[PDB]
RNA sequence: CCUCGGUUGGCCUCGGAUAGCCGGUCCCCCGCCGGGGUCCGGUGCGGAGUGCCCUUCGUCCUGGGAAACGGGGCGCGGCCGGAGAGGCGGCCGCCCCCUCGCCCGUCACGCACCGCACGUUCGUGGGGAACCUGGCGCUAAACCAUUCGUAGACGACCUGCU
RNA sequence: GGAUGAACCGAACGCCGGGUUAAGGCGCCCGAUGCCGACGCUCAUCAGACCCCAGAAAAGGUGUUGGUUGAUAUAGACAGCA
RNA sequence: ACAGCCCCCCCGGCAGCAGCACUCGCCGAAUCCCGGGGCCGAGGGAGCGAGACCCGUCGCCGCGCUCUCCCCCCUCGGGGG
């Protein structure tokens, strides 16, 4: 689409969400993934940590400063996964990669906006309930990410402010329902039209 | 925790497949995945049917398992499932979806006008209620 | 007064893995995500509208920067609402991931 | 032999008449096959194994599909078969619940492929029989012999995961 | 829509008082037929309203070969009194049938557009 | 003027669970709002993103409804909230406007350009030189050269100079 | 097509447009399953993942799933406690 | 029995019939009609006849009407049986 697609990374499987995001950005769409510390990986935490430690072991023997750059933030981990699914060594792939933004937590541009969900990448429907999974935030923290605590604190503050906003919205909606109850003699003429054509059961 | 159960006489709504949008009664259970299924008044002849395309309702009919069409149809007609289903909120939501989908361009225009006026009146009343509630002053 | 055309994305050319047939293009029409929904758009005119440096003549208007490569939808592609399009000239590769307008012009309804 | 939804075929054949017996005996088999061509091929395979017959030395006088005489009734099927594993041949008795005999045999082929990696060319179905619910031996079949059977559908996974592909609401699994 | 002409072009008049569309030809390939209809039976479409009637007229270029003085005159198309009379005659008997059903005149005054949520293949016209 | 083109309404946000959820309401506790225990509803999510909002032909006579405690100000001044990348949002006081804009009707008109494409928006777009027009404001450093030797292959670096 | 490859699998070649296939495929790279695909099996702190082909055996497992044969049991099995 | 299920009947009757209540096939001398999208337009003297003369509306194939006469139904001679 023409606007930015904001995806909440909580409860989403890494590779599934990354494949969807890669196709979206290749189709010329701006995608912003927030709360990348909430991304889940199937398989138990020790196995996933072993996978990332093997990735850490892969370095250039002659000069590690040139070698593979092992990014420790969950946002950068997800970004590298999407880059793995993109043709990043061509101009088209680099433009597609530039169309993607990743964040830990939800920063101020996007904490006041609705966030989409990709059901085809959700753990609840893609994973059996008996299986074990790992949290990307915990994996990143125990492999070297330094900002798990401050991100948690800022997320708690954001959740408090969102709770206040939601209480205000519920009060407004209650008042709207009361208003619809108050005026119905002057409303039933259009309510019947809406009910006839299927809007507003 | 669970309130709706797969059992003999349970009425299920067909979500997809060749019989989508119809009501059926569960006559028997086969191998954890299929059910012997019969809609005698909703025009679904007896056949096997997977549980994945079923959505259980709150109606349960009282007939023995693997009874014939006669007894299933009498159980359906007595305490008519069709009228009760049509009265439920589920079926009228389905009907609202259908009549919204089959709405023409002139109907869309008329709905736009009616919704415009309705929303404006409701918004004026909401503003009035907000101003009425704002006059709170008590130590 | 209104958009009057369906949005589509130039996804790419008809291709194998290692061969590319640039004479026909693959279009992703927005909101069309199944093959059975593509029948409406078959035969519809489609346009790749872009801007350039020099002014060109505009039919029924003053010259401006706008240029068009005209085309039309030929058949459905895949199972997921892709369509194939033939344009008068093969689409430039810089247009991949950009807007194509499906114009509704040869209406069958 | 590949598969699909198998069908039952009554196949009747005999040897060609010779100046040793003018009326050779007729032999009948039940063949579960995708189609009548495969049914005739399997009939010749089996009668070549059992009697001393060949397709060239004999003929098939009948090959007709056997329709299920009660496809509206759930019933229990016991299937005696033999198959070649990677390191031997074994006889098995399996049980299934189905409406049709051919469907039960198809279930058997899929289940043998799933549980024993047995391809359909390794499997010889030697007996299929409808059995009473009191003669069943497999608990997975016997547990459905309840006049008051009752169970919910606990964790209903969303299957329309791409319509819509992007949404605001997370799916519900409880219904 | 009123009638198909001899060339297959439709003759339409979304009445000029409603959306400024005169008695005018159009191509059936480039229109969308909606489901809403009015009963325009027993109205009198004039007989002279034909393809020859609606065919475009031109002035250039007799008595002039090389252009040194601009021949851009007459470029202002003129609405003929005959055309105005025909438009009035048709509209005077189409309009009462339009007013016979509620807010069809508002529907005809409005123009069609594609909202970002709506898709032409899912729309019933 | 020169150059770069994309785009063709918006959604201003609970936390989340999934072998469960969502909404509303009376009694207890804590600052007149929240958290618990009841009770009442909804749940193939209808307080529904399979959704919601806005909705572009424009005017002129012209009546009925909605409102009339109402909308507009690139109009002034003040206040508050927002720091994770606040680059944003909200509320008051004064002034100046129209009673129009929202629905259903009456009444006619507008280039009706004589079938035809790139139309329709963001948009007073981004970037660069330059002319005119006013008001309010500013009058600096860096480098070389010199010097230092905490430095040094050369660069670089640490320093000093009414 | 097999990522890659003289020999494998498909198929042999003038320059092109349209249609359809083979072998092989259809999460993303990368065309195509964005099917409300079917039935099961499997959790690996070296999982597994497709001819040639690019790594493994004997031997084990009270992991789990089927199957064969035999045995005991209301004349009360089995396991525990005495 | 205060539900039902299976088999044989002394025998069934009605409707429908590989069903427009989407349970399970193979087909078409036992097969026809209509519609939509896409790509294409290569060729260029076809006249046994007038003795051609406006550029051969021509061959094969399938049809209609007239050189017979009654009527019928709409238009006001034209159209349809
Ligand atoms: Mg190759
Ligand atoms: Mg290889
Ligand atoms: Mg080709
Ligand atoms: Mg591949
Ligand atoms: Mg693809
Ligand atoms: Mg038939
Ligand atoms: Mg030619």
């Amino acid at each position: 689409e023409v606007q930015v697609l904001v995806l909440d990374g909580r409860g989403h499987l890494l590779g599934r969400l990354a494949a969807i995001v890669a196709k979206q950005v290749l189709l010329g769409r701006k995608v912003v993934v927030v709360r990348c510390e909430g991304i889940n990986i199937s398989g138990n935490f020790y196995r996933n940590k072993l996978k990332y430690l093997a990735f850490l072991r892969k370095r250039m023997n002659t000069n590690p400063s040139r070698g593979p750059y092992h990014f420790r933030a969950p946002s950068r981990i997800f970004w590298r996964t999407v880059r793995g699914m993109l043709p990043h060594k061509t101009k088209r792939g680099q433009a597609a990669l530039d169309r993607l933004k990743v964040f830990d937590g939800i920063p101020p541009p996007y904490d006041k906006k609705k966030r989409m969900v990709v059901p085809a990448a959700l753990k609840v429907v893609r994973l059996k309930p008996t299986r074990k999974f790992a949290y990307l935030g915990r994996l990143a923290h125990e492999v070297g990410w330094k900002y798990q605590a401050v991100t948690a604190t800022l997320e708690e503050k954001r959740k408090e402010k969102a709770k206040i906003h939601y209480r205000k919205k519920k009060q407004l909606m209650r008042l709207r329902k009361q208003a619809e109850k108050n005026v119905e003699k002057k409303i039933d003429k259009y309510t019947e039209v809406l009910k006839t054509h299927g809007l507003l059961v | 925790v669970f309130r709706r159960f797969v059992e003999v006489g349970r009425v299920a709504y067909v979500s997809f497949g060749p019989h989508a949008g119809k009501l059926v009664a569960i006559v028997d259970v086969i191998d954890q995945n299929r059910a012997l299924v019969d809609g005698p008044c909703t025009q679904v002849r007896r056949q096997a049917m997977p549980f994945k395309c079923m959505q259980l309702t709150d109606f349960i009919l009282k007939f023995p398992h693997s009874a014939h069409q006669k007894y299933v149809r009498q159980a359906w007609q007595k305490a008519d499932i069709n009228t009760k289903w049509a009265a439920t909120r589920w079926a009228k939501k389905i009907e609202a979806r259908e009549r919204k989908a089959k709405m023409t361009d002139f109907d869309r225009f008329k709905v736009m006008k009616a919704k415009k006026m309705r929303n404006r009146i409701i918004k004026n009343e909401v503003k009035k209620l907000q101003k009425a509630a704002l006059l709170k002053a008590s130590p | 007064s209104g958009r009057l055309w369906s949005k589509a994305i130039f996804a790419g050319y008809k291709r194998g893995l290692r061969n590319q047939r640039e004479h026909t293009a693959l279009l992703k029409i927005e909101g069309v995500y199944a093959r059975d929904e593509t029948e409406f758009y078959l035969g519809k005119r489609c346009a790749y509208v872009y801007k350039a440096k020099n002014n060109t003549v505009t039919p029924g208007g003053k010259p401006n920067k706008t240029r068009v490569i005209w085309g039309k939808v030929t058949r459905a592609h895949g199972n997921s609402g892709m369509v194939r399009a033939k344009f008068r000239s093969n689409l430039p590769a810089k247009a991949i991931g950009h807007r194509i307008r499906v114009m509704l012009y040869p209406s069958r309804i | 032999k590949a598969s699909g939804t198998l069908r039952e075929y009554k196949v009747v054949g005999r040897c060609l008449p010779t100046p040793k017996c003018h009326t050779p005996p007729l032999y009948r088999m039940r063949i579960f096959a995708p189609n009548h061509v495969v049914a005739k091929s399997r009939f010749w395979y089996f009668v070549s194994q059992l009697k001393k017959m060949k397709k060239s030395s004999g003929e098939i006088v009948y090959c007709g599909q056997v329709f299920e005489k009660s496809p509206l009734r759930v019933k229990n099927f016991g299937i005696w078969l033999r198959y070649d594993s990677r390191s031997g041949t074994h006889n098995m008795y399996r049980e299934y619940r189905d409406l049709t005999t051919a469907g039960a045999v198809t279930q058997c082929y899929r289940d043998m492929g799933a549980r024993h990696r047995a391809r359909a060319h390794s499997i010889q179905i030697m007996k299929v029989e409808e059995i009473a619910a009191s003669k069943c031996r497999r608990p997975a079949v016997k547990q459905f012999h309840d006049s008051k059977i009752k169970f919910p559908l606990p964790h209903r996974v969303l299957r329309r995961q791409h319509k819509p592909r992007f949404t605001t609401k997370r799916p519900n699994t409880f219904f | 829509f009123l009638k198909q002409l001899a060339s297959g072009l439709l003759l339409v008049t979304g009445p000029l008082v409603l959306n400024r569309v005169p008695l005018r030809r159009t191509h059936q390939k480039f229109v969308i037929a909606t489901s809403t209809k009015i009963d325009i039976s027993n109205v009198k479409i004039p007989k002279h309203l034909t393809d020859a009637y609606f065919k475009k007229k031109k002035l250039r270029k007799p008595r002039h070969q090389e252009g040194e003085i601009f021949d851009t005159e007459k470029e202002k198309y003129e609405i003929t009194e005959q055309r105005k009379i025909d438009q009035k005659a048709v509209d005077s008997q189409i309009l009462p049938k339009i007013k016979a059903i509620p807010q069809l005149q508002g529907y005809l005054r409005s123009v069609f557009a594609l909202t970002n949520g709506i898709y032409p293949h899912k729309l019933v016209f």
